[PDB]
């Protein structure tokens, strides 16, 4: 937002809880959402080796940033009575067509079934990580002196990055979303 | 020797038939490890299904699934050369390191 | 002539998990509440 | 932006408080409920 | 001989260490509170009305 | 009434066709109990609608 | 063995009941402060 993140503007996510007040601050960026995992120094670097020296080099340069409006997108995409009413169905594949909606069947149909797993069977299979969520796309803003030793000669230059939280890395402009 | 590897994730980022799902299941999972734990008998057929109907590696567009793949998903599950691929792209990370 | 004697120790115990878990409630009905507030107007 | 920000400060102050007087009476329930099953020796 | 305001300053030394916003939220610094302060004998008083 | 409150916030928030009922979803039982505690927020109705989709999961793994 | 216990933890219960007056008193007050001052 306007000023850097305090301590306490930073929110924990429960997962598995019904979290109804996040729900409604999806789009709302003075309050940011987390998990409780920080990731370590040695993972960090790693991750940075894959977004900044593989991705560009394998890409050269073709990749993009996208975020998805995920409150509508799985609104509109899971809630069917075919998931709300999970028993706790092995139709022909035009009912379960039917049933699991059109935008579904065209994206998880040929992709992640097999002969043990109808279309329903994988569509629920997925509908159980809706359970994680998380909040709409943010760009995020980091500020950071540089180290002691290059901070000599100008000491009041305040770097400024930018960086994706709740995106994605895109290669193609996906078609069905 | 990480030639091969490279090769096929060449293709696979390249390719404009990369399955769109892949980025839902991203922006689901998080690479939060839980979430990943319980869609991981899904994205193992996933990952097997694109590998035979198309020559392309999918969920390698992020850090987090390629890695979790690596970890998780090796107790069986994938065959032992498509998961080699994502070792590879592991072993990659850790010798630019 | 038998008026007074000792009470029942399991009213006592019934009457003590209510209020164990009207603490529960309390405590956590307080940070749900103030939390709805906070998300809801002062963001 | 000052008045939205000093509510936020005191409204979550008083839900500390609230949890510190919550542990103060369950503490003290469990006392009484405790003494009156079992005395300590 | 005699004791120097000095020495019991630091001997007494600090302990408190707050940090404080001003009005419009723009800038912190901190205030140091000293145990050997003139301001601890006065026992004057403070309030806030609403 | 609570009547009235539920019967909104099932068929006029949720907007939950009336095949679905309390007998039928004891989720649904028990996330009505805590949603109708908050008045605000029945505008956007897509956000209770995706708290059910998430409690349903919850509710129906196999751990 | 008991009732003596039973009326001398009372005589603390006293204190607690005391207790849940003042801090109810200061929920109040504290709301009430609130709505005075900061809902312009």
């Amino acid at each position: 937002d306007r000023q850097p993140l305090n301590p306490a503007n930073i929110e924990a996510r429960h997962h598995g809880v019904s979290d109804v007040p996040r729900l409604g601050a999806m789009d709302a960026d003075e309050p940011l959402f987390v998990d409780d995992y920080r990731a370590t120094d040695d993972e960090w670097t790693l991750q940075k080796v894959f977004y900044l020296c593989l991705m560009p080099a394998m890409t050269n340069n073709r990749a993009c940033g996208l975020g998805l409006n995920l409150k509508t997108l799985l609104v509109d995409l899971f809630y069917r009575p075919a998931f709300l009413l999970m028993p706790a169905p092995e139709d022909s594949i035009a009912a379960q067509r039917q049933a699991v909606g059109e935008m579904l069947t065209e994206l998880v149909e040929d992709v992640a079934t097999d002969a043990h797993t109808p279309l329903l069977q994988a569509c629920r299979e997925l509908f159980l990580a809706v359970q994680f969520v998380g909040e709409h796309v943010k760009v995020l803003e980091v500020r950071a002196p540089l180290d002691h030793a290059q901070r000599q000669g100008l000491p009041d230059f305040i770097s400024r990055q930018h960086v994706l939280y709740n995106g994605c890395c895109v290669v193609t402009a996906p078609k069905t979303l | 020797d990480y030639e091969e590897t490279l090769r096929l994730f060449k293709t696979t980022v390249t390719s404009p038939n990369y399955p769109e799902l892949c980025y839902l299941v991203d922006v689901l999972v998080h690479g939060n490890v839980d979430a990943f734990l319980l869609i991981r008998t899904f994205v193992a057929r996933c990952i097997v299904n694109m590998f035979h109907t198309r020559q392309l590696l999918v969920f390698a567009h992020s850090y987090a699934l390629v890695t979790l793949i690596a970890e998780h998903l090796a107790d069986g599950a994938l065959p032992p050369q498509l998961l080699f691929h994502y070792r590879n792209l592991v072993a990659v990370l850790r010798l630019v390191t | 002539p038998i008026t007074v004697l000792t009470q029942n120790v399991l009213s006592a115990l019934e009457i003590l998990r209510l209020v164990r878990l009207d603490l529960r409630q309390l405590a956590q009905s307080v940070q749900d509440t103030i939390q709805h507030m906070r998300f809801l107007y002062l963001l | 932006r000052v008045r939205k920000r000093y509510l936020r400060q005191e409204l979550r102050d008083l839900g500390h408080r609230v949890q510190t007087y919550c542990e103060d009476l369950e503490g003290r329930v469990s006392e009484a409920e405790a003494l009156l099953n079992q005395q300590c020796e | 001989d005699e004791v120097a305001r000095t020495d019991e300053w630091k001997g007494a030394g600090v302990s408190r260490l707050r940090e404080v916003w001003d009005v419009q939220h723009r800038v912190r610094l901190r205030v140091l509170w000293y145990v050997n302060s003139f301001w601890r004998s006065r026992e004057l008083s403070y309030d806030d009305h609403e | 009434k609570r009547d009235e409150k539920h019967r909104h916030v099932v068929n006029v928030v949720l907007e939950l066709p009336t095949e679905i009922s309390e007998a039928t979803h004891p989720v649904l039982a028990t996330m009505l109990s805590k949603y109708t505690r908050m008045s605000s927020l029945f505008n956007d109705k897509c956000a209770f609608k995706l708290d059910l989709l998430r409690m349903v999961a919850v509710s129906r793994t196999r751990r």
